[PDB]
């Protein structure tokens, strides 16, 4: 049906904004992206990087292993015998 | 006192949404050839005589 | 086996520049939009 | 038979409380719950005082994280005021659905 | 969206028909408001702070005269074409328009 | 009214446009 | 009437008697070596002799 | 009304979820997904049909063909090489949308969920065949031991897989019909991607918050057109930077060799957004136990819905389930990597317990995270 006048009911609440043209859109950028971004970042690292950091051993690892088993050709079993 | 150089260039042209798009048309012109101008230039100077407009001599007109 | 590389990485060169110029410029423009959004401030007041 | 370990799960609790981050948006507990048939209900069964407050709670909320701003500090959730205000209205909903449903077997 | 609408129209569209009515309202309104004497002795009182010591009654008409449907257009478009909005509602204002919106309404690609 | 000097603002945009565009 | 007319389509794209011509017909012998192999395309996987 | 232009018109009138519909404030920048995920539909079609203005469908001709679109062509390799390059970005924007569904639980909306999936597998089906219209070596395998695989029903099977192809092999038969349902597919899938929309519409954009935003809306106007605007803008530029410096970078593939049905690139290998589900079923000693296995990667979306534990449909605010949902996505690119491995010890093992790693966090560790966040939570 109508989707804005009929989404809820609020009562007592006062919104205050400004125009456009009377603000800047780059509100101290650096300043706050920097803080911002760090803050949250810091609190996303711990949550996401590891399981990445994990992959990166098991890659690394993973790699190893076959380039060593297969270029040791000898690996498996010596030569001299 | 005189306008700010925008408001001046907003006065002449873009208080009339027609002014303004005439703007932009005429804009978008002279654009297109300054850009490539400078563009191609500063993309042919990183390639100087790698490219055929360079080379040309060699084998032109005896 | 690429006839095309000249062309393409000078398109490259000219996609680069324009895009530097798109991006920064339509980023102002979202903002200017939603400045109103993100300067808002909230008051609430009930009777109670 | 639990006065150590019961006694202790609160701290992990407290430590998972502070850990989800609804903490520090200023919202409570009840307030994030899942709108579904059942809280709905409940959420309509509210006092004008307690549901205008989740209303300017949510909206207090979902202007920060329009934002990516977190509340500050001093005026965070404390987990030791758990308003589970909607516990009460969501229960008994569930409570008559519950009976309605069994009364339907035969 | 009628109501800004309205204001656009007049700073493009004003016709002289349209202002030559709204020239000849004014004056009744001008003229009716002072019968009696309470309202003239505001006029009067008011009118010295306000514009000054003159009392431009007669004057008016003649100003009022001078209006014409060019003049109501360039006068119009001032304050309210490309100009930023004040609005404030007192809800149920859930449908009350955007800002921004608002503000888009005061110039014209369409609508 | 105002229309012509807007019909032929919109006029010369489009003229400029395949002009410059074509 | 169904039936019919949807077998039809599906047959279209089962196998043309193009194609299913030259399914399960193949021979050839003693014009390669005494040693050798020839692999033949046959039924689009290699066919070895 | 009178002259609201946007209601008189009907038809208008249905333009309107674009510019006036209820959109939540708060939205990460996720989202965006969605619409370029439309970008990209449009930008294949309009690509796919010049390209398809001058490809033949022919053994013989087919390689010519894209390679006289790529030489003698005037901006014919810029636009095959955009079509190439533009199906990946699909997928890397198909791959975001599931994500964001799959960690805000966007995925409530079953109706919606259940056409997104739709979607998904279409568009998968759409880039095998695709990949094979150009007839190269590695299009030409890829397509027979696909194909071949579904040979695994026990009844059928067999029987099916030749009227696939239209024959024994993939010669001129099987290579016109990629041609005809690569063409068709598009052009269906859109009518799928509006009715996935048309539901969408009817209860709006979950939030990172997971919280209903009723009592937050704005204007999808003012503010998201720029930001789709925006979103393209980034959009292209990955896919013109791709297309522009790096042409071939992306398309792992090399294999621009006309393809001999005697030879074979030992290394035979679906492209990128194929590799997950190539893991899987490598995983699997059974013919048959894989391709059930592959088909229930893909597949398995749908079960997530009714996995679903927690009272909170936003991850947002659970810590141990971004945990192993970050993981699953690491796990699943620990798979992608598998795919362009040689298949030997190395690789399998690994494989075979990523394969198990990535069905558990999703069918068991996921839902028993969940519960447990809500017994801490006290819910
Ligand atoms: C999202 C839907 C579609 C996707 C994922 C897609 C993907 C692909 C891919 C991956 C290729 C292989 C190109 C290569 O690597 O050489 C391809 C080729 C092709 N596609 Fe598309 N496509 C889609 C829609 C279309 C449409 C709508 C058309 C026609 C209107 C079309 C026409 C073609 C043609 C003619 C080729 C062959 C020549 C070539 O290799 O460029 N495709 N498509
Ligand atoms: C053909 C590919 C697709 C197209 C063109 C498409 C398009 C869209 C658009 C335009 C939106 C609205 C904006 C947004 O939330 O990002 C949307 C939302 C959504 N899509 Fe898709 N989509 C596609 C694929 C999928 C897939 C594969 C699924 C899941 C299996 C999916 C599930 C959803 C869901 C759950 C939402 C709503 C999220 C929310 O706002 O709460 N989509 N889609």
């Amino acid at each position: 049906g109508r989707q804005f006048g009929h989404l809820t009911r609020v009562r007592h609440v006062i919104t205050y904004s400004l125009s456009p043209f009377e603000q800047r859109a780059f509100p101290h950028y650096f300043s706050k992206g920097i803080p911002n971004v760090l803050r949250r970042t810091r609190a996303c690292i711990l949550r996401v990087a590891p399981p990445f950091v994990a992959f990166y051993l098991v890659y690394t690892w993973g790699t190893q292993e076959f380039e060593k088993s297969k270029r040791k050709n000898p690996a498996a079993y010596e030569n001299d015998r | 006192v005189a306008p700010t150089l925008t408001a001046r260039l907003y006065s002449l042209l873009f208080r009339r949404t027609s002014t303004f798009a005439l703007t932009i048309v005429v804009g978008a012109l002279f654009f297109e050839r300054a850009f490539d101008q400078g563009a191609d230039a500063i993309y042919e100077h990183i390639n100087e005589g790698k490219l055929w407009k360079h080379i040309k001599h060699k084998y032109e007109n005896k | 086996a690429e006839p095309e590389h000249d062309h393409r990485k000078r398109m490259g060169l000219k996609m680069l520049l324009m895009m530097g110029l798109l991006l920064p410029l339509v980023y102002a423009m979202k903002r200017h939009k939603w400045s109103v959004l993100k300067s808002r401030k909230l008051a609430y007041r009930p009777p109670k | 038979a639990v006065s150590a370990s019961s006694r202790w799960l609160e701290g992990i609790r407290k430590w998972y409380y502070n850990a989800a981050g609804f903490n520090k948006l200023g919202l409570m507990r009840d307030d994030t719950i899942h709108e579904n048939d059942d809280v709905k209900e409940a959420i309509r069964r509210l006092p004008e005082n307690l549901y205008d407050d989740r209303v300017f709670r949510i909206k207090r909320a979902l202007d920060l994280s329009m934002r990516q701003q977190i509340l500050p500090k001093e005026q965070w959730t404390k987990y030791e005021e758990d308003k589970s205000y909607l516990e009460p209205y969501l229960k008994e909903v569930i409570r008559e659905r519950k009976e309605r449903e069994e009364w339907a077997k035969k | 969206f009628v109501l800004q609408g309205q204001w656009m129209r007049l700073c493009t569209s004003a016709t002289e028909s349209e202002v030559l009515r709204g020239k000849n309202l004014l004056r009744n309104a001008l003229v009716s408001h002072l019968d009696g004497t309470t309202p003239v002795c505001e006029d009067i009182g008011r009118s010295l702070l306000t514009y000054g010591r003159r009392i431009p009654l007669a004057e008016w008409e003649s100003r009022i005269a001078e209006v014409d449907a060019r003049v109501v257009r360039e006068v119009c478009s001032k304050y309210f074409y490309d100009q930023c909005p004040a609005v404030a509602g007192f809800g149920p204002i859930e449908q009350l328009p955007d800002y921004n919106r608002i503000r888009s309404g005061m110039f014209w690609l369409r609508f | 009214r105002n229309w012509v000097p807007t019909a032929q603002l919109w006029g010369a945009v489009g003229a400029v446009g395949l002009v410059s565009a074509t | 009437a169904a039936k019919n007319v949807v077998s039809q389509f599906v047959s279209s794209m089962s196998a043309s008697a193009d194609v299913l011509a030259m399914s399960k017909i193949e021979i050839k012998l003693s014009d390669i070596p005494e040693g050798k192999n020839m692999a033949f395309k046959w039924r689009g996987k290699p066919l070895f002799v | 009304m009178t002259n609201i232009r946007k209601s008189h018109p009907l038809m208008k009138i249905v333009n309107n979820a674009f510019i006036d519909l209820p959109a939540p404030s708060n939205i990460s920048s996720w989202w965006n997904f969605g619409s370029l995920l439309g970008i990209c539909l449009i930008l294949q079609i309009l690509t796919g049909l010049f390209l398809a203005m001058h490809y033949t469908s022919d053994t013989t001709t087919a390689f010519s063909s894209v390679t006289h679109i790529c030489r003698d062509v005037n901006y014919g390799w810029i636009i095959r090489y955009m079509h190439a390059n533009g199906a990946s970005m699909f997928f890397i924007c198909l791959y975001m949308h599931v994500g964001r569904g799959l960690y805000y639980g966007s995925y409530t909306f079953l109706e919606t969920w259940n056409i997104g999936v739709i979607l998904l597998l279409t568009v998968m089906a759409t880039a095998f065949m695709g990949y094979v219209l150009p007839w190269g070596q590695m299009s030409f395998w890829g397509a027979t031991v696909i194909t071949n695989l579904l040979s695994a029903i026990p009844y059928i099977g067999t029987n099916l897989v030749e009227w696939i192809w239209g024959g024994f092999s993939v010669d001129k038969a099987t290579l016109t019909r990629f041609f005809a349902f690569h063409f068709i597919l598009p052009f269906i899938i859109m009518a799928i991607a509006m009715v996935h929309l048309l539901f969408l519409h009817e209860t709006g954009s979950n939030n990172p918050t997971g919280i209903s935003s009723d009592v937050d809306k704005i204007p999808f106007h003012p503010y998201y057109t720029i930001k789709d605007i925006l979103g393209a803008l980034l959009l292209i530029l990955a896919l013109m930077l791709l297309v522009l410096f790096a042409p071939d970078l992306l398309g792992d593939p090399d294999n621009y060799t006309p393809a001999n049905p005697l030879n074979t690139p030992p290394h035979i290998k679906p492209e990128w957004y194929f590799l997950f589900a190539y893991a899987i079923l490598r995983s699997i000693p059974n013919k048959l136990g894989g391709v059930l296995a592959l088909a229930f990667s893909i597949l398995i979306l749908a079960l997530i819905p009714l996995l679903h534990t927690s009272k909170q449909r936003s991850m947002m605010f659970r810590p141990l389930s971004q945990c192993l949902f970050w993981a699953l996505v690491a796990d699943l690119l620990t798979l992608t990597w598998i795919g362009g491995q040689p298949v030997e010890h190395p690789y399998i093992t690994i494989g075979q317990l990523a394969s198990v790693l990535y069905f558990l966090l999703i069918l068991v560790l996921m839902p028993t995270a969940g519960t447990i966040e809500n017994k801490l939570l006290k819910w």
